[PDB]
């Protein structure tokens, strides 16, 4: 096995390595890629050891309260 | 199999420009020497006795 | 398609024929070329080639020491015609 | 955004040129059974600067509008003029407190977002001096709903995003109550 | 006096100019989407008008595609 | 005085006399200026910019791409002028008098405190409402990549 | 040893940007805030004795859809786009001076005059065809009809 | 009369802003020919120009107005379409692109939320302006370098776009004015520094700057595709290759050194400390300082432009489809997705305050 | 059941109130038939056209002349120029024809 190519459900690892040192702009271009889904999926671990998120933003108007119109209510008349 | 720096190292260098950034720095160095240009007709390059000229 | 009959070559041949010094204004199939018309060599291949510019048709190597007769380029014409292949635009719009 | 519609003035006179474009007046006023009002008077730096103390006074008459208006069942601006009154009453009587108790602090703000883009982290430092004044005589503090009390941001001490250039009358304002008010 | 199919007289007579007559035709009824977007103030409308506008572009790329490979049909003898 | 008209006047002459490839070439750039610029005002801002970015910037480059690679080779005026000027009599495309020559109005209102870009509500609505149409769109994209290939790459 | 003389193309061209600057930014600031100091040209133009110092206001960017609203309320109330007024009563000038734009809603000019873009299934039966209107016009009638009954 | 003169400067002064605006682009791209040659010259260890004006300031002028006053070659008698079309497409395309570029806080002619995409838009345009170029004038060496040209400024223009909506995604805002305020805390080339070396890779290959220089291939294409153009042809369209040699360098420091920020707050405050807000003096000096903050970046792209033109050859062509194709857009397109799984991770999406 | 009628800023716009009526009158369980929702269909069509409307503009156009009445004392004062909007039009006090200032905000 002097530069024989890696089989890639033989030598898992050393297949990596051939395509690290022959196609370079196609292994790092992947691991970049990679990360992405790799922190998404790392978000449960931060909502419980860093901090907790954020109250939503009030993007939904005015906010209504949830009653009744108060018919007391004076002042500020004619 | 037998390259003596990883691929990680040859990737740095590969991705970072790492030749032509080390020659943009060696052309950087000119920029600060002083420039051989003399100023023909208020000077003129040296001549020899054995130049030959004008008949 | 090759739209040339053999009459069509025969008709438009004598006027070209009728363009150089000939010894009859007869001509037709059975006509000759250096008897009847009394051709040399360099008379010969102007009215070879002329007939080339016409029809549209390349005579060989092969064939220049083996023409004899009139008709036999009128025949020859009709199994060595082609149209010219036409570009996209003029075939399919 | 800044999106073409056939309610407001377009982006440039080509735009109204092309839509042939009429600005239509109308003479006529409020029908007489309509009771009157003052319509409020201040223009979009006052208002900003006194958003949330016109909040905190006319709370309830806010709400009420609003939600007359979702009792309306789509008739709103008929069914709703005369609570319409009450939030127009309400807002005057915080401009115009705010004009008869806090008048410099008050111009000291709303003319600093006029300076810097009506944007409300460019005008902390004028902001905090006029905080304080409304608290100590209308008694209005400003409140952020949603969140924490230690995490509103015009608390924070040291926000990440500072206007690039500082307002001179803020920063002489608040140097002058740096050392005698808050000594 | 477009009953009298006028635009025929307007179009080309290559191949290219037929491609280019479609892409015209496909580009107002886009035009016409903008125009019903905007006024009823509708967003769903303009969201047709992106796809009209991405789906006519592959449309493209396919019928220059095509026209070139045919294209290089008649030349390609290849003999050298 | 709608300078609009004059322009489509001047293509609608220079379509009747096209020849060569390089006319109708420049009839689609002279049909997407006129588009661009009377959506720039008028309608949509963000469409007059999205045709540009993509009709122009992707597709009609690539067409004088491939018009280098294909050949070049080679009534009166009166008629023309006739043409053109009995067809310019009649320019409404609708019948609808009454919504033709009526001006209308809307009615601003306050309760939009949110306010976004047009774009922001298509991407709100084109990445989770109608999640289905954008990746169907990839997948046609997919197509024509595959495509594309396959009919042009002799080997 | 720094050479001078190629830094002198780059000093005029750092003086390039800056007559860019400097003019904009002085230029649009001074008129902006001048049109806000009244609503006539015998008060904008004219220093007051009895003014306090000028409060500048530099240009808006990053606008969105209310400040349309806002600027049009701030010209029906000073007569200008940014006007400054912090009274509590408005004028009575205010209650009957809104501004309310008609418009047409016609198409573009391109879609129905270019020579080909106008030419389609159902813009010709738009055009030449009256089954579209026939039908339409019933309702606009039945108005007028439904009125006395 | 002063009454029908200071309500006279009132209906121009606008006028006169954009005139003062068009003069202040024009002369950084002047001098950029002549700061071109004397950068390129002491860096090889010669003078460069400084016998035209005083030491030689009166460089480009001197081109300008030798080129303006000659014979202009045509076709035929009244045939100057053909060689306008090209230089004048060219030349739009990259003036009104200076239309959104802002000198500092709102200083724009063209304030919208969609900035980038009208800036991109009329990149697109001047590509094909310069395709028209090479396009029927004969076919000697302009048709050469226009299959050539135009799948070089096609290809580079996606890696370029991405890099664009990469930096825009970061903010969520396509308004420059937002892009270079959000950068107050952080300049974009600590974060994207592979971003900003495809960017201006993509910069320069875009406006057909040297190493990527297949365009005009001196040795290969004579004068490339400027050749048959002469006189106020060559002037336009050489006009338009600068314009966005400045462009590309100040859309460099608006993107990833911040734009129009000061290098320093504490010094910028101290400077600006010493004249009242009162008097317009104090908006004549703030307008020099953000626009000198923006120029001295700009200057060092522009310095950068010239810089690796002399020390570096010229990139075969294949190898540049090839390039941006199979290494650069792989790696935009990474990007592309790893800043938005960073950013929500922490729970960080962008808003426009 | 899919949105329809967004405005530009993510909220239903004008005539989506009318759209809603629609929806809700049709799929209904107590209507027989869609008898009920035929005058709920002409409000919306109604709403995004003002057809009928419009119509009632061009006979009040059509009948002001038939009277003589002029529409200089009937129709409703309106200003052509966004740059003309003038604080003396605009009724302000102190207000003088100059134009205002459109060039920017
Ligand atoms: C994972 C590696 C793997 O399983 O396949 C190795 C496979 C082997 O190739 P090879 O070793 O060079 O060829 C030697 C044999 O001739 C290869 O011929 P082969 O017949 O031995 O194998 C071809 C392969 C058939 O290839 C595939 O099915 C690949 C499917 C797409 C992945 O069939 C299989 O090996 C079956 C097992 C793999 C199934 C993969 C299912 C993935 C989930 C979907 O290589 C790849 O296919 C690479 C695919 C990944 C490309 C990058 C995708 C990046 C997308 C995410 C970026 C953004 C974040
Ligand atoms: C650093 C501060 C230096 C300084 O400002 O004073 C020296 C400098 C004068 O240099 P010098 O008197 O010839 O130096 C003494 C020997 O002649 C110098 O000659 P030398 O050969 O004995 O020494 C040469 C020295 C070079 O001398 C230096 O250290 C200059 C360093 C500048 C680096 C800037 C980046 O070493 C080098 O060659 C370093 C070259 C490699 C640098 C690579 C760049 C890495 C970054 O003063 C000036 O800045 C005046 C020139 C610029 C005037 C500004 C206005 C120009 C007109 C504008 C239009 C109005
Ligand atoms: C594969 C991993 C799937 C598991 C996962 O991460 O999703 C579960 C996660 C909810 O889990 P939890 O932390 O309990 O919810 C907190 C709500 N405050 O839900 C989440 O919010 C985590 C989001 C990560 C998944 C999105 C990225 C997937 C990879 C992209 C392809
Ligand atoms: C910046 C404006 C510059 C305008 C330069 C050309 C001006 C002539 C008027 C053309 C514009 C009218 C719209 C029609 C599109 C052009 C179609 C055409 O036929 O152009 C003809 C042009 C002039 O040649 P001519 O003698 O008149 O015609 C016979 C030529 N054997 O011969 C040609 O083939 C044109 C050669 C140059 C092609 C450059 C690309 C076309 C122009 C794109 C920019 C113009 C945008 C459209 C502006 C008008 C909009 C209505
Ligand atoms: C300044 C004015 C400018 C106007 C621009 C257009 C100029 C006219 C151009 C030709 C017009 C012919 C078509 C006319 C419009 C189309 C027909 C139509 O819409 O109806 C109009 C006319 C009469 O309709 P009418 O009875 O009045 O309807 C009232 C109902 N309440 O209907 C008719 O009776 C017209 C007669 C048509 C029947 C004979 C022609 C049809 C047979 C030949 C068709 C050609 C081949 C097509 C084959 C079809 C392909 C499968
Ligand atoms: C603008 C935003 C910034 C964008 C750029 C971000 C910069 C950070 C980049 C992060 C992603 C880069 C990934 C680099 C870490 C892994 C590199 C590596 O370990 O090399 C690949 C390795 C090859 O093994 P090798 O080193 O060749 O061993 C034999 C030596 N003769 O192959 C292996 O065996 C291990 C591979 C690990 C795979 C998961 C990674
Ligand atoms: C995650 C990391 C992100 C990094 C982002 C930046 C990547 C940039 C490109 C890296 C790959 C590369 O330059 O490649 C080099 C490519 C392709 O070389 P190749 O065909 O593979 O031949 C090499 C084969 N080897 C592997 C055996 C060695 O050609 C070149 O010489 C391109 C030269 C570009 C010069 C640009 C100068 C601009 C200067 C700007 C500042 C003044
Ligand atoms: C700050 C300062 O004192 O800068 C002095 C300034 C600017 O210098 P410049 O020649 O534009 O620098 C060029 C920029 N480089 C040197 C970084 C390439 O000089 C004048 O405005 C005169
Ligand atoms: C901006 C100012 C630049 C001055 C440069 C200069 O004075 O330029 C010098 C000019 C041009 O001729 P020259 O060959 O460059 O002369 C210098 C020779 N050198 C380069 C070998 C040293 O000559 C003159 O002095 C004669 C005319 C007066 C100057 C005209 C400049 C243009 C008008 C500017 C005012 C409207
Ligand atoms: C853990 C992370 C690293 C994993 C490394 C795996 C390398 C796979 C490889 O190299 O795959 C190898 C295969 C097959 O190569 P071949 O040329 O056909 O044959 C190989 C040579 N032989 C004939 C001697 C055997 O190529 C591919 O399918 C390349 C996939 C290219 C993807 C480009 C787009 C990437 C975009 C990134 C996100 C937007
Ligand atoms: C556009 C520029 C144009 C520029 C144009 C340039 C014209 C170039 C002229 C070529 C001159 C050349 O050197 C000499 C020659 O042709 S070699 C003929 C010599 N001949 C022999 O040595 C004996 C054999 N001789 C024969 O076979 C017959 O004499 C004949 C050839 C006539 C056949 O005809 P047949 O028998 O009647």
């Amino acid at each position: 096995a002097i530069g024989d190519y890696p089989v890639y459900y033989k030598q898992p690892i050393r297949w990596l390595s051939y395509h690290a040192h022959t196609r370079p702009h196609v292994f790092y271009a992947i691991a970049v890629a990679a990360l992405g889904p790799v922190f998404m999926m790392a978000t449960p671990l931060r909502r419980k050891f860093l901090y907790d998120d954020h109250e939503p933003l009030p993007a939904n108007g005015y906010p209504l309260p949830n009653r009744s119109r108060d018919k007391t209510l004076t002042g500020y008349d004619d | 199999e037998e390259s003596s720096e990883s691929a990680l190292s040859k990737a740095t260098k590969w991705y970072l420009l790492s030749e032509i950034f080390r020659g943009l720095y060696i052309t950087l160095e000119m920029y600060f020497r002083a420039p051989y240009t003399i100023y023909y007709p208020f000077e003129k390059g040296p001549v020899s006795p054995r130049f030959r000229g004008e008949h | 398609a090759s739209t040339l009959t053999k009459e069509d070559v025969l008709t438009r041949s004598v006027s070209v024929l009728r363009g150089f010094e000939v010894k009859t204004k007869d001509i037709d199939l059975q006509t000759t070329f250096v008897q009847d018309l009394g051709m040399d060599s360099l008379d010969l291949n102007d009215a070879l080639v002329a007939l080339e510019e016409e029809f549209d048709v390349v005579f060989d190597d092969k064939t220049a020491n083996e023409i004899k007769t009139v008709g036999e380029v009128v025949d020859f014409v009709l199994a060595n015609y082609l149209p010219t292949e036409q570009s996209i635009n003029h075939t399919i719009r | 955004s800044s999106t073409h519609t056939n309610d407001s003035l377009n982006s440039s006179n080509y735009v109204d040129k092309l839509k042939d474009t009429h600005f239509v007046f109308e003479n006529d006023k409020l029908p007489s059974e309509i009771p009157d009002v003052e319509e409020v008077g201040a223009t979009t730096a006052p208002l900003l600067s006194a958003a949330y103390f016109i909040g905190a006074k006319c709370q309830d008459y806010n709400d009420d509008f609003m939600l007359c208006q979702k009792e309306a069942k789509g008739n709103g601006p008929i069914d709703c003029l005369k609570e319409g009154r009450r939030v127009t009453r309400c807002a005057s009587g915080v401009l115009k407190d705010l004009n008869t108790h806090c008048s410099d602090e008050f111009r000291l703000h709303w003319q600093c977002l006029s300076f810097s883009n009506l944007e409300y982290k460019n005008c902390r430092k004028a902001e905090s001096l006029l905080n304080k004044c409304v608290f100590e005589k209308m008694n209005l503090v400003k409140k952020i709903p949603g969140i924490p009390e230690d995490r509103q941001i015009h608390l924070k001490q040291n926000p990440v995003l500072k206007p690039v250039a500082l307002h001179q009358d803020s920063e002489v304002a608040f140097k002058k109550a740096q050392n005698e008010n808050s000594i | 006096m477009d009953l009298i199919l006028l635009m025929l007289v307007a179009v080309g007579l290559n191949i290219i100019d037929i491609y280019i007559m479609i892409e015209i035709l496909i580009m107002g009824c886009t035009v016409n989407t903008i125009y019903s977007a905007s006024l009823d103030n509708d967003m769903i409308g303009l969201i047709y008008s992106l796809i009209q506008i991405i789906i006519a572009g592959v449309e493209s790329a396919i019928g220059l595609s095509i026209l070139v490979n045919y294209n290089r049909i008649r030349n390609s003898e290849e003999i050298e | 005085m709608n300078l609009e008209i004059l322009d489509l006047s001047i293509l609608g002459f220079y379509s009747l006399i096209s020849s060569n490839s390089f006319e109708s070439i420049a009839i689609l750039v002279a049909t997407i200026m006129p588009v661009i610029t009377e959506l720039w005002y008028n309608y949509s801002q963000l469409f007059a910019l999205l045709y540009t970015l993509i009709y122009v910037g992707a597709v009609v480059i690539l067409f004088v791409f491939i018009l280098s690679v294909i050949n070049e080779k080679e009534s009166g005026l009166f008629i023309l002028i006739l043409v053109l000027l009995l067809d310019d009599l009649d320019d409404n495309e609708s019948n609808d008098n009454d919504y033709n020559n009526v001006y209308i109005t809307d009615y601003a209102d306050w309760f939009n405190n949110y306010n976004e870009s047009d774009l922001s509500v298509i991407g709100n609505l084109l990445f989770t409402e109608y999640a289905l149409l954008l990746l169907i769109i990839s997948f046609i994209l997919l197509m024509s990549i595959i495509g594309l290939i396959l009919i042009v790459k002799k080997d | 040893m720094i050479p001078f003389e190629a830094l002198i193309p780059y000093a005029i061209m750092f003086a390039g940007f800056c007559l860019g600057g400097g003019v904009m930014n002085s230029a649009i600031t001074a008129d902006i805030t001048k049109r806000a100091r009244g609503p006539n040209q015998e008060i904008k133009r004219n220093v007051g004795e009895d003014e306090g110092p000028r409060n500048y206001t530099k240009p808006r960017y990053n606008t969105d859809q209310w400040d349309k609203y806002f600027a049009v309320r701030d010209l029906r109330l000073t007569g200008s786009l940014r006007g400054q007024s912090d009274n509590a009563v408005a004028e009575e000038s205010f209650k009957t001076n809104s501004i309310q734009p008609y418009s047409n809603t016609r198409r573009p000019w391109v879609l129905r005059r270019h020579i080909i873009m106008k030419n389609s299934p159902t813009k010709w039966a738009r055009k030449y065809s009256s089954r579209r209107d026939e039908r339409e016009q019933e309702i606009k009638d039945d108005y007028i009809r439904g009125m006395g009954e | 009369m002063l009454n029908n003169l200071f309500d006279f400067i009132e209906y121009i002064e606008y006028w006169l802003i954009i005139v003062a605006f068009v003069a202040s682009v024009l002369i950084v791209v002047a001098y950029l020919t002549v700061a071109e040659r004397k950068t390129m010259g002491y860096m090889q260890r010669r003078l460069g120009p400084n016998a035209v004006g005083y030491y030689g300031v009166l460089m480009a002028v001197a081109d300008a107005l030798k080129l303006l006053s000659k014979e202009i070659v045509l076709p035929h008698n009244g045939d100057i379409i053909y060689v306008m079309s090209g230089p004048l497409i060219s030349l739009f395309s990259v003036l009104l692109s200076w239309a959104v570029i802002p000198f500092g806080p709102g200083l724009s002619l063209l304030d919208s939320e969609y900035s980038i995409i009208y800036l991109l838009a009329s990149g697109s345009i001047g590509v094909f302006g310069t395709v028209i170029v090479g396009w029927m004038s004969n076919s000697k060496y302009t048709v050469l370098a226009t299959v050539r040209t135009t799948a070089q400024l096609i290809s580079y223009e996606l890696v370029l776009t991405t890099v664009v909506f990469i930096i825009a995604l970061i903010v969520s805002s396509l308004n420059i004015n937002v892009i270079i305020e959000s950068q107050y805390n952080i300049w974009y080339i600590i974060p994207f520094f592979p971003l900003c070396l495809i960017f201006f890779i993509s910069a320069l290959a875009e406006t057909a700057r040297p190493p990527f220089d297949n365009v005009e291939a001196e040795s290969e294409l004579v004068s490339g595709h400027m050749t048959e153009l002469s006189a106020s042809p060559f002037v336009i369209f050489f006009l338009s290759e600068y314009c966005s040699m400045v462009l590309m360098s100040t859309l460099t420091a608006i993107f990833f050194f911040g734009g129009y920020l000061p290098f320093s707050n504490t010094i910028h405050h101290l400077i600006l400390n010493l004249f009242d807000q009162h008097s317009i003096y104090y908006f004549i000096i703030e307008g020099i300082l953000l626009s000198g903050y923006l120029a001295i970046k700009a200057n060092f792209f522009m310095f950068s432009f010239v810089w690796i033109r002399a020390a570096a050859p010229r990139l075969r062509y294949d190898l540049l489809i090839l390039f941006c194709w199979y290494v650069l857009l792989p790696i935009v397109f990474a990007i592309v997705v790893f800043a938005p799984g960073i950013l929500y991770c922490f729970d960080a999406l962008p808003v426009i305050i | 059941a899919p949105l329809q009628q967004v405005g530009r800023h993510g909220g239903p716009n004008k005539c989506f109130g009318e759209f809603q009526r629609v929806v809700e009158c049709m799929t209904n369980a107590k209507h027989d038939s869609y008898e009920p929702c035929n005058n709920l269909k002409n409000d919306y069509l109604e709403c995004r056209k003002h057809k009928v409307e419009r119509y009632k503009a061009f006979l009040m156009q059509k009948h002001a002349e038939e009277l003589g009445k002029d529409p200089e004392e009937i129709g409703a004062p309106f200003v052509r120029k966004r740059r003309f909007l003038t604080s003396k039009t605009l009724g302000l006090v102190d207000g003088d024809d100059y134009e205002i200032g459109v060039e920017k905000i």
